[PDB]
DNA sequence: AAACCCGCCAATCAGATGCATGATG
DNA sequence: TTCATCATGCATCTGATTGGCGGGT
């Protein structure tokens, strides 16, 4: 079992895919440090809720 | 109107919302920019034209919407009111259609 | 091309996922990067089926009618039909 | 019981949008 | 030659990113 109109284009993803984590060798918590600390140094209300300056 | 009613009429809506409704084809759920920066990840790709991100913007606001139902249909078989993956992951086995996506949600 | 380039921005996916779901449901944090991730790979599936045909008639622009043409060979036919109906909607 | 975990909040700044230019067919 | 439409670079400014807590799962 597998969609017949499919087939072809997984297999030539999955190479294609295979390509593309060589090149990117090198999920994360955050993706950005600039904002991952805007976000730890921002005052917080009890809750833990952001709120304004 | 229970949650398999709606996934039976979706594209009746989806058809409706089509014909009907008034769209804006600059503002859009997805951006624009993120579709093609996805698109020209492939080598292959060379030149997009403007129509198709556009194309790909309702397309996947389609997808996600349909994919989203199908898997919330498991979330209420068990009584659960939490979308989780595992209720996603049953959705895809439900319909060949979604047999692309076996490598990105293995079992 | 940077490595995020790959997939789309998970507060967007995650907000339509919200408006399909009844409005008191919850969405757990790996079912929006699942949606995110499938929503990616459905870009990136179709996008190659049109761009190898456009590659073998020697033309450099992938366009509207090869995404409507590669959704339907490869079984997205009310995705491609529907989308026809929009298209000559935004043509107009 | 008792782990587990997702919605709530809004400011910064990564990047999305829109326009001018030159290339391309 | 002209027209339609692409990539690219740049200016403008906007909305995605972000985490501690509590109570629902
Ligand atoms: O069987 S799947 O790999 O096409």
């Amino acid at each position: 079992y597998v969609n017949a109109k499919q087939f072809h284009r997984i297999l030539k993803r999955r190479v294609a895919r295979q390509k593309l984590e060589e090149q990117l060798r090198l999920r994360k918590p955050y993706l950005h440090e600039s904002r991952h600390n805007h976000a730890m140094r921002r005052p917080r209300g009890p809750g833990g809720r952001f709120l304004t300056a | 109107g229970t949650a398999r009613d709606i996934l039976t009429t979706y594209w009746q809506h989806i058809i409706n919302h089509l014909e009907s409704d008034n769209h804006d084809y600059k503002i859009h759920q997805l951006p624009l920019a993120r579709i093609k920066k996805v698109m020209k990840a492939d080598p292959e790709v060379k030149m997009i034209s403007a129509e198709a991100p556009i194309l790909f913007a309702k397309g996947c606001d389609i997808f996600i919407t349909e994919l989203t139902m199908r898997a919330w249909i498991h979330a209420e078989d068990n009584k659960r009111r939490t979308l989780q993956r595992s209720d996603i992951a049953a959705a895809l086995s439900k319909s060949d259609m979604f047999d692309f996506l076996i490598d990105i949600v293995p079992r | 091309m940077k490595e995020q380039d790959r997939w789309l921005p998970i507060a967007n996916v995650a907000r339509i996922m919200k408006l399909a779901l009844p409005e008191n449901a919850k969405i757990a944090k790996e079912a929006k990067e699942c949606m995110q991730e499938c929503v990616s790979e459905f870009i990136s599936f179709i996008t190659s089926e049109a761009s190898e045909k456009c590659q073998q008639e020697k033309r450099k622009t992938v366009n509207g009618e090869d995404i409507l043409f590669a959704m339907t060979s490869l079984g997205f036919e009310n995705y491609a039909e529907a989308l026809k109906i929009y298209l000559s909607k935004y043509r107009e």
